[PDB]
């Protein structure tokens, strides 16, 4: 829907696009030129550069204010109209939904990962948003590879290769039996 | 006689004119959209002193606050 509310600035500025392969190429012009500007309000105040990138005819594309301002609608979700929390303040309640005598080491557990995620000033602003949120003596420890998509279908490689993995799975069999039921007691 | 011995040339009788002979919406049964019967006073005394205010009238695709909504203030 980012990519879908770039087209809106696109058409705001006058880019209309409707078409499936149409929208794809607009992922590829977001996923490929986005970034997030740490200091909104400020780098608004400055002016941009809005560099063009080129249609496969050979087009205008400039960079305006969308490929940073866009992303930030992650983080300010009513923008987009729908009242939610924004990753940052999900993460703190869930902080607050794990416990005192572990929290300590949660402020170090700081598991990321996410393809999406791997824009410009994405890691380190959210950290400042962590310290905007987070109190005093937190350690950062993001796990943070490009590969983190890849890093699930490895650990899920490494995970099929194990002896107590015949175990994990569900037998065929079951399924013969009853199946559903069994399906969610073995995931669970 | 303006020219007629002098210039036999020149038209006359001719009837270039070319005649002829005198021979000379409201499915309002959908139920579709409603109008409403024009009476500008009437509007304009529906709409008559509504005191709107403007206080920060700005509308931008700013991003440094909450929400914009100006027209805000009443009486």
């Amino acid at each position: 829907d980012v990519s879908r509310f770039l087209r809106l600035y696109l058409r705001k500025e006058g880019y209309d696009f409707h078409s499936s392969s149409e929208f794809e190429i607009v992922k590829a012009i977001k996923e490929r030129a986005c970034y997030l500007s740490i200091n909104p309000q400020k780098d608004e105040t400055l002016e941009t550069e809005k560099a063009q990138y080129y249609l496969p005819d050979g087009s205008t594309i400039e960079i305006g204010p969308s490929r940073f301002r866009a992303p930030e609608l992650l983080f300010r979700p009513d923008l987009i109209g729908e009242e939610s929390e924004g990753i940052h303040e999900v993460l703190v309640f869930a902080i607050q939904k794990s416990d005192m005598d572990l929290r300590r080491t949660l402020f170090s557990n700081i598991v990321l990962s996410g393809g999406s995620t791997l824009f410009k000033g994405f890691g380190d602003r959210l950290l400042s948003e962590v310290k905007k949120l987070a109190p005093k003596d937190v350690k950062i420890r993001i796990s943070a590879p490009q590969e983190r998509l890849y890093s699930t279908w490895i650990g899920g490689s490494i995970l099929a290769s194990l002896d107590t993995f015949k175990k994990m799975w569900v037998s065929k069999k079951e399924y013969e039996e009853d199946g559903a039921r069994s399906i969610h007691r073995k995931t669970f | 006689d303006p020219k007629y011995a002098d210039l036999p040339g020149i038209a006359r009788n001719e009837p270039d004119v070319y005649e002829t002979s005198d021979l000379p919406q409201e499915e309002l049964t959908s139920t579709s959209v409603e109008h409403i019967i024009v009476n500008p006073n009437a509007a304009y005394d529906k709409f008559k002193d509504k005191r709107v205010g403007t206080k920060g009238l700005d509308f931008s695709d700013r991003i440094g606050k909450t929400k914009r909504t100006g027209y805000e203030s009443g009486e």
